[PDB]
């Protein structure tokens, strides 16, 4: 306030959950998201550092039409061992970032 | 003229009168299947499945309703299964006598926000009341509390015996799956208590598996059904022939490569099953698949491998024995390593006959002790009734556990709020005290309700009831009339303290709450406009 | 056309003594269809089913299931003998003729303004003293007799239609549970569903009717070459095909040169004569897939004097597995000695009917064995098929549980009288609903001579008064006279399994079926 | 927003106290971060309510109750509410009038 006329309504998100009365209403500055943890074995971090991540953590592939060809008996290996080497390369560049 | 809508207006009191036949429809269904003595229901559907069954959830729920306040009373019980878990015909009984209450107050042409206004001062002062008029917690009554809190759940259903045979199976359940967390909370998961059912011998027979009791067979049959000192593998993967991906095709330009990529398929497949079961495992738990190649790797080793497990059921697994759900290879750039340590252990892995089926119990399972009840009946209507008896009975015990504090059942709170309340509205009432004063005789029908289904005298008994409450409240001699509920095997008022009838705390507040607010939303459809149905156009 | 304002449409709602007394009149109705079928003088049921077959039976389970109701409280009735049929062999017809009976006896209090909870917790005090008295009763069982085992098996078949055939059903039901009672690990186990087949034949007489040392299956042999008689063959039992098919990718090849299309056809030639010679390292004799078997694998196997069967079916390979002793292996190329069905006897290819039918028999120590009916039709082999599985499924329950119940209605006295002596100390509500459970019992010995047309009133007067004395207790009905004959002197005897599973279910039907006060019909579901 | 694994750097990253699964005992579960370094202009309105209807309700009630802090952002000023502008417009353009 005293800087501005104008306030947005659409910075101010509104979560509608089924459950206990209005006295549980919260006003939580953070972010509430209704989406599920996979895996949910720890749903708990302190300190916690979050980012954003629009890259997709699988399978090497391009916008282009893209096919592996095998004609090779240890061609079936250098396929399955080299995409666990793809992304293993993308988790720990992430990992260590900390 | 008048509105060019083209559905259908209804104004005055005409949905006011509506709602209230609305929720007396609801209402005079489920006061039949209350307290000790209710009696179950018949549930037929038009394909001819029959549910025969008791709970407030499970009738109102498959029950098909049209009119919108009917459908607030539907999941209203809804609500009551995830939040307390037994409280659910109950609170269908307060919310739509609050409405039948609150009909005869607009009637007097008395505005309807004044008998909102008026119940939230009730509500609250219930909620209040209940919490500084407690007997004691769980420390005092030990183990004794958990059980006459079991009893006074089955005891309108069909496993209510005399006996403490299924009490016992209960308390046993929850408290083997103490699970802590983090502040000190000691957290009881009642769902992860696998209830099976089986069409066996009689109630009698129902066992206390500690451990777990997969619904699973073996498969093939070369495995060895029984194994001493098994070492369970949980692991999600289908074990199947090696299939290459969609980006992945095989375009051979020699045709003397084409038998060693043919082998191939079956050599990387066989190349895990090899690494998995020279580590010692002899039960492998599955959620893919198990093709017949693989099977034959298990019989020829002596191992027990089961196929098309659920996911739900793996997780109850691998969490009881120690072990580890792995999903495939790991462990920074290892071509074959499983992580040999991080293998579940068993005492007895056992398929046992269990009439005519096949099923898999693992016994004790070394590390945390689970438990799993498998519930043994007459036939399929019945073992459908015992798990939503068994349901509603763990989740009595849950609450007592995490909240140590227990009211005394059987119409002894309604008494005692039905006086209180009567002289809170005449201290601070002016004009909202005639919405408090049928606050009061709203929460009359839950020991109106027990001496109607067991035939016994209605207008007398329960007059006999507020008379030890009254008496409890304005003669300051330490009475102890607080626990003054009803015998419906007799027909008097008896002490609910030394019989034994205990309900847990949040079973009556959270009804309190949940009926309160849902008598609010149907209070104000003084207006309803009915639009017409548009399906063809 | 404005709709109607209602709530719950389209359903019904019933509720007060119309529902009470409505589901009595539902379980005396089924009590009263299957109540000519309980005595040894019972007579067939022919039925008539929606396929176009004819089920021409006596036995409890198989009327009820051929039965389509439209009441709500008859369905139970029909899963309760479901669920006898699956615990015990003989525990059917006893159960409905019970569970209406004690339902009888309980209409008549819910006339007096007595709640159905009174009545149910009288039953249940009741079914607490009906399991000690039958194990006081009792008699430990010498399982290791083969007389002793005889005279069971014949008390569950008297009643059934293979009674005229006692002498032979009795030996063919004994012989299939001890063949097929295997125990590899600490536990023992009795499969007579999947192991102990019970296949029947069109023709011949019932009197040549035998239980086979090995299994037998309708399958020719794939080769005329290959041998229809072997004397002690080496059996290989395999799972996956001896054919070449498309491999689990997206497999295509780029046929650029001349010499590269007759190698790949030589290529699959040479893929099938691979897994052939890993086969004949064993020196087998007989070799039995579930998949096809190609002709290249048909050739390699016709010169190296190997007789081959094609197309047997998943269930009966597991079957053969326990008799020969045989591993079911899937890879021809991790075949081991110890997965060779050694042992087996004489092996023929043997024709019944203008139809081959392949003979694995003469074990040695067979762990699963085939039952080979052979009668005038298939109507009435339907009958022994399920008189067989009422007959094997009675002599599990005495090798699990060696202890008998005098029946023939010397179980029921025995009770009837523990019960009203007991509900002399009862002095309450309670104890008038505790002597109708004695009298409900009453029934079983009512059955017996009502089916041989003897007296119900000067019999029952005497047989109640035998039961007085607590020295003889075992006297029962004998329903091929109709006079009152101890039951040490006949050999009737009932396993403990079979009348602990009948007084349980009997009681519990009752439980069920009398808190039942309302019925909604009408409303859909997903 | 990182896209690319190359630029996923520390200076890309968030700040939490703590980022756990708040496991309700209705229907379901939610996500809930508490406490961030440099909070930007955005607020969480978590609504809770028994039955479905009364959601909609309260989510209608509170925007109405937004825009009307809304309103005086905008514009400094407000009047005496319950009839009592209305009165006064009726009896000023009744005097305007004559
Ligand atoms: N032994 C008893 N004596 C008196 N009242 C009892 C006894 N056992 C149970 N009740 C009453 O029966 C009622 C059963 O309520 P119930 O239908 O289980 O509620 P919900 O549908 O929420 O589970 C309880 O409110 C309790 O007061
Ligand atoms: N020779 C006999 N004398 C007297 N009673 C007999 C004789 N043979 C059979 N019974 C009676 O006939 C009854 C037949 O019961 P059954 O219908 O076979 O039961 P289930 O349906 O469980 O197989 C038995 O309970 C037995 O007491
Ligand atoms: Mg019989």
């Amino acid at each position: 306030p005293a800087t501005a006329t104008s306030v947005d309504l659409r910075d101010i998100k509104i979560v509608k959950k089924l459950g206990g009365t209005i006295d549980d209403c919260e006003l939580v500055e953070g972010l509430v998201l209704t989406q599920k943890v996979s895996n949910s074995g720890i749903t708990r971090v302190e300190k916690a550092k979050i980012g954003l991540i629009q890259f997709c953590l699988s399978a090497p592939k391009t916008d282009m039409d893209n096919q592996i060809v095998v004609s090779d008996y240890a061609q079936m290996d250098r396929v399955l061992r080299e995409e666990r080497a793809y992304i293993l390369n993308l988790v720990k560049q992430i990992k260590k970032t900390g | 003229g008048p509105l060019s809508v083209f559905g259908d207006r209804s104004t005055g009191e005409t949905i006011r009168s509506q709602n209230v036949m609305a929720a007396a429809s609801i209402a005079n269904i489920v006061k039949s299947s209350l307290g000790p003595v209710g009696l179950d229901k018949m549930l037929v559907d038009d394909i001819g499945d029959v549910t025969i069954t008791n709970d407030g959830a499970t009738i109102l729920k498959l029950l098909e309703v049209e009119h919108p306040a009917a459908k607030v009373l539907c999941e209203l019980a809804d609500l009551q299964d995830k939040e307390v878990g037994d409280g659910t015909t109950s609170v269908v009984i307060i919310a739509a006598e609050l409405l039948k209450n609150a009909d005869e107050l607009v009637k007097q042409k008395i505005h309807p926000t004044s008998v909102i206004s008026g119940y939230r001062l009730a509500c609250k002062e219930a909620v209040r009341y209940i919490n500084e008029n407690l007997i004691v917690n769980t420390d005092e009554l030990g183990r004794d509390c958990l059980i006459n809190a079991a009893k006074t759940s089955m005891s309108s259903k069909i496993i209510g015996i005399n006996g403490d045979f299924f009490a016992n199976m209960v308390v046993d359940a929850v408290l083997a799956i103490k699970y802590t967390d983090i502040r000190g909370q000691p957290r009881y998961p009642v769902n992860s208590v696998n209830i099976l059912k089986a069409h066996g011998r009689s109630q009698m027979e129902s066992m206390l598996i500690s451990g777990y009791a997969l619904n699973c067979v073996v498969g093939s049959q070369g495995m060895p059904k029984r194994i001493v000192n098994a070492k369970i593998a949980c692991l999600d993967f289908s074990l199947q022939k090696t299939k290459m991906k969609l980006g992945v095709q095989v375009v051979i330009t020699d045709p003397e490569k084409l038998d060693q990529i043919r082998q191939r398929e079956s050599d990387i497949t066989k190349e895990r099953i090899q690494k998995i079961l020279a580590t010692g495992a002899n039960v492998i738990l599955t959620t893919g698949g198990i093709d017949d190649m693989c099977l034959k790797y298990f019989v020829e080793a002596g191992a027990m491998a089961v196929r098309r497990v659920l996911k739900r059921d793996l997780k109850r697994i691998a969490k009881a024995s120690g072990a580890t759900i792995l999903s495939t290879l790991a462990n920074l750039e290892g071509e074959e390593t499983f992580e040999a340590a991080m293998l579940g252990q068993a005492e007895e892995v056992v398929q046992e006959r269990i009439c005519d089926d096949e099923l898999i119990l693992i016994k004790n399972t070394k590390a945390r002790t689970s438990a799993s009840i498998i519930l043994r009946g007459a036939n399929d209507f019945m073992c459908d009734e015992m798990e939503r008896s068994l349901h509603d009975a763990l989740c009595v015990v849950k609450r007592v556990l995490e909240s140590k504090s227990v009211v005394p059942g059987g119409g002894a709170v309604e008494a005692a709020l039905s006086i209180y309340l009567e002289n809170y509205a005449t201290s601070m009432g002016s004009r909202e005290q005639l919405a408090i004063a049928e606050f009061a005789r709203s929460l009359l029908v839950i020991p109106n309700t027990l001496a109607v289904n067991a035939a016994q005298d209605s207008t007398d008994l329960v007059a006999k009831l507020r008379a030890f409450h009254n008496e409890a409240q304005v003669n300051p001699e330490r009475k102890n009339l607080k626990w003054i509920g009803l015998d419906l095997s007799n027909g008097k008022p008896r002490d609910n303290k030394q019989a034994g009838v205990f309900e847990p705390t949040i079973v009556k507040v959270k009804s309190l709450k949940f009926a309160t607010e849902a008598a609010i939303t149907i209070l104000r459809i003084d207006d309803l406009i009915k639009l017409h149905p548009e399906s063809k156009d | 056309h404005r709709p109607v304002l209602v709530l719950s449409q389209n359903t019904k709602r019933e509720s007060g003594r119309k529902v009470q007394s409505g589901n009595i009149n539902a379980a005396k109705t089924i009590a009263d269809i299957i109540r000519t079928c309980l005595g040894p003088k019972s007579m067939m049921k022919m039925l008539l089913d929606p396929m176009g077959g004819i089920v021409m039976t006596n036995d409890g389970n198989a009327i009820l299931r051929e039965i389509q109701v439209q009441h709500p409280a008859a369905k139970s009735m029909i899963e309760i003998s479901r669920t006898q049929d699956e615990e015990v062999g003989d525990g059917t017809t006893s159960v409905i003729i019970l569970a209406g009976e004690m339902l009888s006896v309980a209409e008549h209090f819910l006339e007096q303004q007595m709640h159905p909870t009174v009545v149910i917790s009288a039953y249940r005090k009741a079914l607490d003293d009906m399991i000690s008295t039958l194990k006081k009763i009792s008699i430990p069982v010498d399982i290791s007799d083969s007389d002793m085992m005889l005279n069971i098996i014949n008390s569950s078949i008297t009643t059934k239609a293979i009674s005229r055939w006692s002498s032979l059903a009795c030996n063919i039901a004994l012989d299939a549970v001890k063949m097929v009672q295997f125990e590899e690990n600490g536990r023992k186990e009795i499969d007579i569903k999947k192991y102990a087949r019970v296949e029947k034949i069109p023709g011949g007489i019932i009197e040549d009717s035998c239980v086979l040392r090995g299994v037998m299956i309708n399958k020719d042999v794939t080769h005329p070459r290959m041998r229809r008689y072997i004397k002690n063959p080496r059996i290989v039992l395999l799972d996956s095909s001896l054919e070449y098919k498309k491999g689990e990718s997206q497999t295509d090849i780029e046929i650029t040169r001349e010499e590269d299309f007759t190698r790949i056809l030589q290529m699959e030639e040479e893929y099938i004569q691979q897994l052939c010679e890993d086969i004949i390292q064993l020196k087998p004799d007989v070799v039995i897939t579930e998949k096809g078997i190609s002709d290249l694998a048909q050739h390699y196997l016709m010169r190296a004097n190997i007789t081959a069967i094609r197309r047997v079916r998943k269930t009966d390979n597991n079957r053969i597995a326990r008799a020969c002793g045989a591993r079911i292996v899937s890879r021809p190329e991790e075949l081991r000695e110890d997965d060779v069905g050694t042992g087996a006897g004489l092996l023929e290819i043997k024709k019944i009917g203008d139809e081959y039918f392949t003979f694995i028999t003469d074990c040695k120590d067979p762990k699963a064995c085939t039952i080979l009916l052979r009668g005038a039709s298939k109507e009435i082999l339907s009958e022994v098929e399920r008189n067989l599985q009422d007959a094997m499924q009675v002599c599990r329950n005495v090798l699990l549980d060696p202890q008998l119940v005098p029946g023939g209605g010397a179980s029921e006295m025995a009770v009837a009288h523990a019960l009203t002596e007991k509900s002399k100390a009862m002095t309450g509500v309670e104890q008038w609903p505790y002597r109708a459970v004695a009298q409900a019992l009453e029934v079983i010995p009512r059955t017996l001579i009502q089916n041989c047309g003897a007296s119900t009133i000067r019999l029952l007067t005497s047989l109640r008064a035998k039961h007085t004395q607590e020295n003889c207790e075992t006297w029962g009905v004998n329903g091929e006279t109709g006079t009152l004959v101890d039951m040490k002197e006949l050999g009737i005897w009932e396993p403990l399994a079979v009348k602990l599973q009948t007084y349980k279910t009997a009681v519990e039907t009752a439980v069920l079926l009398l808190r039942i006060d309302d019925i909604v019909s009408g409303h859909k579901k997903k | 927003p990182v896209a690319h694994i190359d630029q996923f750097t520390a200076d890309m990253l968030g700040s939490a106290e703590l980022a756990e699964e708040v496991n309700l005992n209705g229907s379901g579960k939610l996500l809930k971060i508490t406490g961030c370094a440099s909070p930007g202009k955005t607020v969480t309105i978590v609504v809770r309510g028994s039955n479905k209807l009364v959601i909609e309700e309260a989510e209608r009630s509170i925007h109405d109750a937004l825009c009307v802090i809304r309103c005086l952002v905008k514009k400094r000023a407000l009047i005496a509410g319950g009839g009592a502008p209305e009165i006064e417009l009726a009896l000023r353009l009744t005097e305007y009038s004559r």
